[PDB]
């Protein structure tokens, strides 16, 4: 797996045949903590009848478990775990990948996979947090056979998007749960902040746990752990070497 | 902690079949005194680099090398003055009197045989070029390279 | 400043790594606890990460005929004694033309610069 990792349940019969739909919904964008998740849901388009029972609009962490239950013949989904680490090494390399380019190479991704695997997929949903216009043409250029369709209220919109919002949701809460006292994870909480400042080395710093790309993860570093400088904050031959007469012993 | 130093010292040193002292550049030195040998200290500082040391860490960066030196460029500031504070230990070793002879009871210096003895090292690094393959061109290279370890490279 | 063979001699083995940032301050670091048990094998030598940012490794060795030493300090002692260090760089593994390993080539250079 190293950075990310890729659960999936085998595709059943109908879906390699019949017309499908498929939904796009993350859970984990914002917490310093954790990693990140991304899950796509599939059906064939006359079985939408039956996935407008398990849809949302909000529920409850019991609710999310029992509705991820009755998913698990027609129904068929995949997931795309992104560890903390990864988080921070993609944002964190010598070449700026911000976690809104981090996510949505993630979605296209999954996408891919589904296509890969012999899906007949004819549309898909996608769930955003803020203007789609710029989001629905990227991934309208790179799915150009398949009409794409990418909305802010898509979880409420459309039963697809919320069982593949279930699907992330307590897929964030199972890893968690195998990790397992810090809160909710998220910068606001004054729990995580009390979490964090204990969990301070001066020479490392926070754990594989802590997502250190975030503005919240780098004030801290700052205060408690040390100074680190990196790449980017004849007399010729010892210059190209890097090498000089010693006088400090 | 205590501040910590990344060496590179000859093999030789560890058996027992030392001292460092700070002599005028030419241009921190370890002297033996059981087998009577001098050796130069050259310090590698490269921008950005720090030390894992087992369970603890060293900032900058920096290695320490213990290489030879031939004593007939460290004596020459004492007849270079001429031209017709530790330092008193440095000269006196077994074998100096024979080694004087190229450069200089009475001891005097001299232009021609330095010149004849500067010629024969810039031929003498041409082969270290060679050997360790350096990137004929190599005339003015060579000559550049004893320059760091005498001031009369100027007039040479 | 001077010191014995003894402790040349009798010095323990130590675990070395040269990283492209510097840590400003000295003194002890729990490299067994964060750096160590994140080192993994790779087919481009190892891969590791300090401070949320992914660092690409190489072992290099100490040059033939010679051994590292570790000098704490008159007299400055030998706390221990070394093969090879840990070569570490920036998302990529530092090049063939590096300033870490140009400055190895030298004692070999060196061997026939003060030659009789």
């Amino acid at each position: 797996n190293t950075g990310r990792c890729r659960l999936s349940s085998p595709v059943p019969a109908v879906c390699r045949k019949e017309p499908c739909v498929l939904g796009v919904a993350e859970a984990g964008r914002g917490p310093v903590l954790g990693p990140m998740v991304y899950a796509i849901c599939y059906c064939p388009l006359p079985r939408l009848a039956d996935l407008e029972a398990l849809k949302v609009a909000t529920l409850l962490e019991s609710e999310r478990e029992r509705l991820f239950a009755k998913m698990e013949d027609f129904v068929g989904w995949a997931l795309d775990v992104l560890s903390p680490n990864l988080i921070s090494t993609s944002m964190l390399g010598r070449v700026k990948y911000n976690l809104n380019s981090l996510s949505h190479d993630t979605a296209t991704g999954l996408i891919q996979y589904a296509l890969d695997q012999g899906v007949n997929v004819t549309q898909v949903f996608v769930d955003t947090v803020g203007m789609p216009e710029t989001y629905q043409a990227r991934l309208q250029q790179s799915f150009p056979g398949i009409e794409v369709t990418v909305k802010a209220k898509a979880a409420a919109l459309y039963p697809v998007v919320s069982a593949a919002s279930i699907c992330a949701k307590v897929a964030r809460d199972q890893a968690v749960k195998k990790w397992q006292d810090y809160g909710s994870g998220y910068p606001n909480d004054p729990k995580t902040k009390a979490w964090l400042k204990e969990h301070v080395e001066p020479v490392f710093g926070f754990p594989q746990f802590v997502r250190f790309s975030w503005r919240t993860a780098q004030t801290i570093l700052e205060k408690e752990a040390e100074d680190v400088i990196w790449e980017d904050s004849s007399h010729r031959y010892f210059l190209e070497r890097g090498l000089e007469s010693a006088t400090s012993l | 902690g205590a501040r910590q130093h990344v060496f590179l010292v000859s093999e030789y040193l560890k058996d027992a079949s030392l001292m460092f002292v700070k002599l005028v550049n030419p241009c921190i030195y370890l002297f033996n005194m059981c087998l009577q040998q001098l050796f130069e200290v050259k310090v590698f500082k490269e921008k950005h680099h720090s030390w894992f040391i087992n369970q603890s860490v060293q900032s900058g960066g920096l290695l320490h090398f213990a290489t030879p030196v031939d004593p007939l460029f460290l004596l020459l500031h004492y007849l270079i003055k001429a031209d017709k504070p530790n330092c008193i230990l440095l000269l006196k070793l077994p074998g100096l009197e024979k080694l004087l002879h190229h450069v200089t009871k009475y001891y005097k210096y001299s232009k021609e045989k330095t010149l004849k003895w500067l010629e024969k090292k810039v031929n003498q690094t041409v082969a270290a070029l060679k050997t360790n393959n350096v990137n004929e061109d190599y005339i003015r290279y060579a000559h550049g390279l004893i320059s760091d370890y005498i001031p009369k490279e100027l007039s040479d | 400043v001077h010191l014995r063979s003894a402790t040349l001699r009798d010095a323990v083995p130590a675990t070395l790594h040269l990283l492209p940032c510097e840590v400003a301050v000295d003194g002890p670091a729990p490299v067994g606890r964060f750096f160590t048990p994140a080192i993994r094998q790779g087919p481009e030598g190892l891969e590791v990460s300090f401070r949320g940012r992914c660092l690409r490794g190489e072992e290099v060795a100490v040059p033939p005929g010679l051994v590292g030493y570790v000098m704490v300090t008159r007299f400055i002692g030998a706390t221990a004694n070394f093969s090879r260090f840990t070569l570490w760089g920036l998302e990529t593994i530092p090049g063939p033309d590096a300033k870490v390993r140009g400055a190895l080539t030298w004692p070999s250079l060196a061997a026939a610069i003060h030659a009789q």
